[PDB]
């Protein structure tokens, strides 16, 4: 958020957010779905690959195109700067490159019905399939997959790019005004790390929590529009949005216990580490005289090292419970709500899956914000120490 | 159940002319298949999937359909195309049949020949006499007999049997039979088989007397 | 392709029956091998079917605990056993192939089926009698003959001309029942010229009581 | 393998692999099964949590302890020691936990068969199941799950004792001739640190390298009896051992190829860490002194370390392209082998899963490996900075 790449961390980012705010209720609550309207948008989505260039897809594209055209235009002209052209476009590519492979991960999650249909009525009634509808649907899936893998990879390139981009912007500022930053102390390992350390951590923080954000606002409305063939669930009895809440509930009350469970550690981890440092200072001013190093100071030494990891070893059982328990129980859990059904024959060999799936997806969006978390901390104490290292 | 009606439940032609029938579900199926089934024989497949001719029949046969609507179609009929056609459903775990058209075969009047046999000496030896007259070669299929003893219509005791439709040259056959005791046999005289068709209306007369032989 | 079945059989109301079918020509792990049933009303009625690579059978709901369908995947052979017969299983019942992994030819073949007569009468030899024309009637440029047979149970009666020698001509009647007794008749018709110049016989088969009687027509 | 734990580095070890293997070569190929006859073992396992009590495992835990006892008491005679119960007793019973583990892991994998059956069953016929006999499998399942369970966290706690009962030992062992050890440089650096990092790592690396081979030489024999129902591969043809050779050659293939192909990155790394060490020393000089850093020197320093990143970051595309591509097609791959055994009508619902399950476990009984010998170049590292610094 420094002033040399992202030319200010005050009008610019509040303009950002309310331009945002503009497009998202111009567009989903407000209905500019109406150009669909003006040209002859189908309203239908295929399965195959062949989804991308379908007119659905592509007046979102234009769309987008349009908006962040404006914003960056008005940014170019109004103040200008010499990293612009990063620091606005390459902020927005990164955007949508994440919001494409969430619709490719919706995409397979789709597939996965008819599929295993098809494998139900083979090993049913043999007479029905023939060999090359299966692999017709091999045929299909590759042709997903292929486009994942190259968004993926040009995507994992640009991002490096940018993020040694920022270091070295930052760098060429600091290095502008060196005659006055030597004598505090400290200045070489600050301009050598904490650019890099700062950097890497804040692009990755924003990047998890904005996929967590999309993947649970892409995936609510399947769950929704699923649970319409789940109508008892096996101790409840009936609730109108049974499996939602149950999906909900279940994979909340997992990752928050897990994390709260287990909230004393990092303490335990300091103390062990500042003990261990007296051990080695005692030690260095004791290696060259005949006095400092001495049996019972030593032996004391060692006796708080010793008594103060048997604790962290004694704590950390109720943390392995809690994980290896929930790891165990999630097997069979996710079909655990699924045996009514099954046996009054509502759902079929393929709605089975797509469930299952869902609630994984589900579950593995509640995991992201608690890294983002720890990577805020680490964020925090980086960005403190490089503002009281400027004057 | 996926309940199936066929039509025309009875049906004719003449060889040359082109044949229909239909064979109407009560639901989506895409699967159909054709039968035939002739007299006194195990039925046989013409149509597999409503269009894929089976191995070589005669390319005379013809089906198409689709949804709930399917056609058999014979282009020249012969005489050798007198049978009864069924058409199956494939898509669930019961699987129901058709109800069947038989179908028949047109051509010239024909006029039955008539012939009497009486008992012979063991049926005398055995304490029964019965008394058979035979019809040959008749078309069509309506035809009615008559029994006469020394004039009086005998009606009692009277047996009737068809055969099927000859697959040669269409014709008919009936075989009626009389069972009477000795001591009936011997109280009359004269014994008469008449027969009534749509071809002539004097009914042919054939007779015998016991005391001639 | 050859699928051979058993026999005709009599049953009397109560008894269980066991029916076989054999298939000679293919492998039975590649087909379905179902059974149908036919009434005397013709019209068709399914039954159940079985896939012998694995055993998975299926039935039509109204047949289920009354027929059991099992196969013999190490001799070629399918098998059906009907429990607790009453007079409303006289029928005639036919087994078939069905083919699903291998598919070429023609794709269902059927049987020749196995009457299942339940009665409670007891069995009888035929009575055979020749018929011969009447007196002087031989002026004609043909003439024929017949050889009837009455009086027996059950069915059926295999009649043939001189041995299957002579196949021209000739007509035989459907046999009819009467009082637990069945009847049926045979009609051949010949040139004046060849008879009484050659022998005329009849042959009557009847395998159930195990009778087999030859008739040759004289003149009067 | 020190002289204070572990009683000798000589014939201790020597002697504990011949007795191995003549007890290993006496039980399996010998055929020990013999004791058997003596008892009444049936020989028949049953499926649930009472697998652990038949006595065919029974006789194996005699067996176990009578050749460890054995052994033990003849070094706890023939040389006495100090750490003799820790170093023989402790590592006999982490080899023992370890086996326990990989066989609770075959008993769930077995258990996968009958409930998919019975799920197959209940789909394609509604009237057959009711929900009791659901509960029923989910019952077994927990009762697996929880000796798992509690095994594994008391497995956690003992190897962490043990691995700082080792730090202890060599620690005191160390200090015990201090006097003598004083003037060498980098004494209390390697006291204090090195004895941690050498004791954790080779535990490590010992623990995963025999865990490996446990799960290989358990779960082999599992596809050889269960490839007899898959006869015909769907492109090969016809092979005696078509289901071992796939698995074998796809999950070797796959980690094999993505190591090969990944080689050259650490020299990379290398080049990358000297550069940045000699920007940051010459910004060290130039601190206190005010001639040492002038913007020639700075250019050329950067200029040298942005050139060395690019190079990491253009190469790193052929890994990402590989590990990427192979991960997707796994997906299915397993799933590509089993059409024409599907259609011909030879495996149901249930053996596909176990199927996938071992084709699983064998791909991740191949991945130990390479973590052994990245773990063991880095124990080399540590050994010979031990070695050198003693006399």
């Amino acid at each position: 958020m420094f002033k040399s790449f992202f030319p200010k961390p005050g009008t610019f980012f509040l303009s950002a957010f309310v331009w945002a705010l503009i497009a998202v209720i111009f567009w989903q609550a407000g209905g500019g779905d109406w150009v669909a309207r003006i040209t002859g948008a189908s309203g239908q989505i295929p399965i195959s690959a062949a989804r991308f260039w379908s007119l659905d897809f592509l007046i979102f594209y234009a769309y987008y195109i349009v908006c962040v055209g404006l914003f960056a235009l008005f940014w170019f002209i109004y103040s200008p700067h010499r990293w612009q052209y990063w620091s606005i476009l390459g902020t927005a590519l990164i955007i949508f490159v994440t919001w494409f492979l969430v619709e490719v991960g919706v995409a397979v999650n789709a597939w996965y019905a008819p599929f295993y249909d098809l494998i139900q009525t083979a090993l049913s009634s043999p007479h029905k399939v023939t060999i090359e509808q299966f692999y017709r649907e091999v045929g299909v899936f590759l042709g997903i997959a292929l486009i994942a893998v190259v968004i993926s990879v040009l995507n994992n390139f640009f991002v490096s790019h940018y993020v040694f981009r920022w270091r070295t912007a930052m760098n060429e500022y600091y290095m502008a005004n060196w005659q006055q930053l030597r004598h505090i102390e400290g200045a070489a390992q600050r301009v050598q790390e904490d650019t890099m350390r700062f950097a890497s951590t804040l692009e990755n923080m924003g990047v998890s929590f904005i996929n967590a954000i999309m993947t649970l606002i892409a995936f609510l409305p399947v769950l929704v529009t699923l649970s319409a063939h789940v109508p008892e669930l096996p101790i409840i009895g009936h609730i109108p949005y049974g499996l939602v809440i149950a999906a909900i509930v279940w994979s909340l009350m997992g990752t928050g216990l897990l994390a709260v469970v287990g909230i004393k550690l990092p303490g335990l981890e300091f103390k062990n580490q500042r003990v261990e440092a007296a051990y080695r200072k005692e030690l260095v001013y004791g290696e060259d005289d005949a006095t400092r190093a001495t049996p019972p100071t030593v032996r004391e030494l060692f006796s708080a090292v010793r008594k103060n990891y048997f604790r962290l070893y004694f704590h950390y059982m109720y943390f392995n419970i809690a994980r290896i328990l929930y790891l165990q129980v999630d097997n069979v859990f996710g079909l655990f709500l699924l045996f009514p059904s099954i046996v009054a024959g509502t759902i079929t060999l393929g709605l089975m899956t797509q469930i299952t799936n869902v609630f994984g997806q589900v579950r593995g969006a509640f995991q992201y914000l608690i890294n983002s978390w720890t990577t805020l901390v680490e964020l925090m104490s980086i960005y403190k120490r490089l503002r009281s290292f400027e004057h | 159940d996926i309940v199936m009606t066929q039509s025309p439940a009875i049906l004719s032609a003449s060889p040359g002319e082109k044949v229909t029938m239909t064979c109407r579900a009560s639901s989506s199926v895409s699967y159909m298949h054709w039968y035939q089934q002739k007299p006194g024989s195990s039925p046989k497949p013409w149509i597999y999937a409503t269009s894929n001719l089976a191995s070589g029949v005669p390319a005379r046969f013809s089906g198409s359909g689709s949804g709930t609507s399917y056609s058999l179609t014979i282009s020249r009929v012969e005489a050798e195309d007198a049978a009864t056609y069924y058409c199956q459903q494939w898509s669930s775990n019961p699987r129901t049949f058709g109800g069947g058209t038989k179908l028949e075969i047109k051509r010239a009047d024909a006029a039955p020949t008539v012939s009497i046999f009486p008992p012979s000496s063991e049926q005398l030896t055995s304490g029964g006499a019965s008394v058979v007259c035979f019809l040959n070669n008749f078309y069509p299929k309506d035809i009615n007999v008559k029994w006469k003893i020394d004039g009086s219509e005998r009606q009692n005791g009277v047996l009737n049997s068809w055969t099927d439709q000859d697959s040669k040259d269409s014709t008919y056959s009936m075989s009626s039979t009389l069972t009477l005791t000795k001591d009936e046999y011997e109280r009359h005289n004269s014994y008469t088989c008449e027969a009534t068709h749509k071809t002539s209306t004097s009914p042919i007369v054939k007779s015998f007397n016991r005391n001639e032989c | 392709l050859k699928l051979l079945d058993s026999g005709a059989e009599l049953v009397k109301p109560g008894a269980s029956v066991k029916l076989s079918c054999t298939a000679s020509g293919f492998n039975i792990k590649d087909t379905y091998m179902y059974w149908v049933k036919q009434r005397p009303d013709q019209g068709l009625e399914w039954i159940g079917r079985i896939d012998p690579a694995n055993g998975n059978s299926k039935y039509d709901p109204k047949f289920q605990g009354k027929a059991t369908i099992t196969a013999d995947t190490s001799s070629n052979t399918a098998y059906l056993q009907v429990s607790s017969l009453t007079s409303e299983d006289t029928a005639v019942y036919y087994c078939a192939r069905w083919l699903v992994r291998g598919r070429r030819g023609t794709m269902d073949y059927w049987g020749q089926g196995t009457s299942v007569t339940v009665s409670s009468a007891k069995t009888t030899a035929p009575s055979v009698y020749p018929l011969a024309p009447v007196c002087g009637d031989t002026t004609g440029s043909s003439v024929t003959l017949g050889c009837l047979v009455k009086g027996y149970f059950p069915e059926p009666v295999t009649l043939t001309w001189n041995s299957g020698s002579l196949s021209s001509g000739v007509h035989t009647f459907p046999a009819v029942l009467q009082s637990d007794l069945y009847t049926l008749s045979s009609s051949v018709t010949v040139t004046s010229s060849t008879w009484p110049s050659q022998s005329i016989t009849c042959n009557v088969a009847h395998p159930a009581s195990s009778t087999k009687v030859d008739k040759k027509i004289e003149p009067r």
